[PDB]
């Protein structure tokens, strides 16, 4: 959980180009596949679990 | 003064951080 976006998954840091205004990132399926650190800036895409 | 041209493209943001 970052921001109060809670789930499971694998981080995988992709160097996705999120803008200053995005913190979520959701796929062509309206799925949740990146978010930024609320601390730091990395990007990690949530790959799914086994 | 005061004229009038048409708002081509402009009038849109961005309602998201997604």
């Amino acid at each position: 959980n970052f921001n109060g976006l809670t789930g499971t998954g694998v981080l995988t840091e992709s160097n996705k180009k999120f803008l200053p205004f995005q913190q979520f990132g959701r796929d062509i399926a309206d799925t949740t596949d990146a978010v930024r650190d609320p601390q730091t800036l990395e990007i990690l895409d949530i790959t799914p679990c086994s | 003064t005061q004229s009038y041209t048409n708002s081509f493209t402009r009038g849109v943001y961005y309602p998201d951080k997604v």
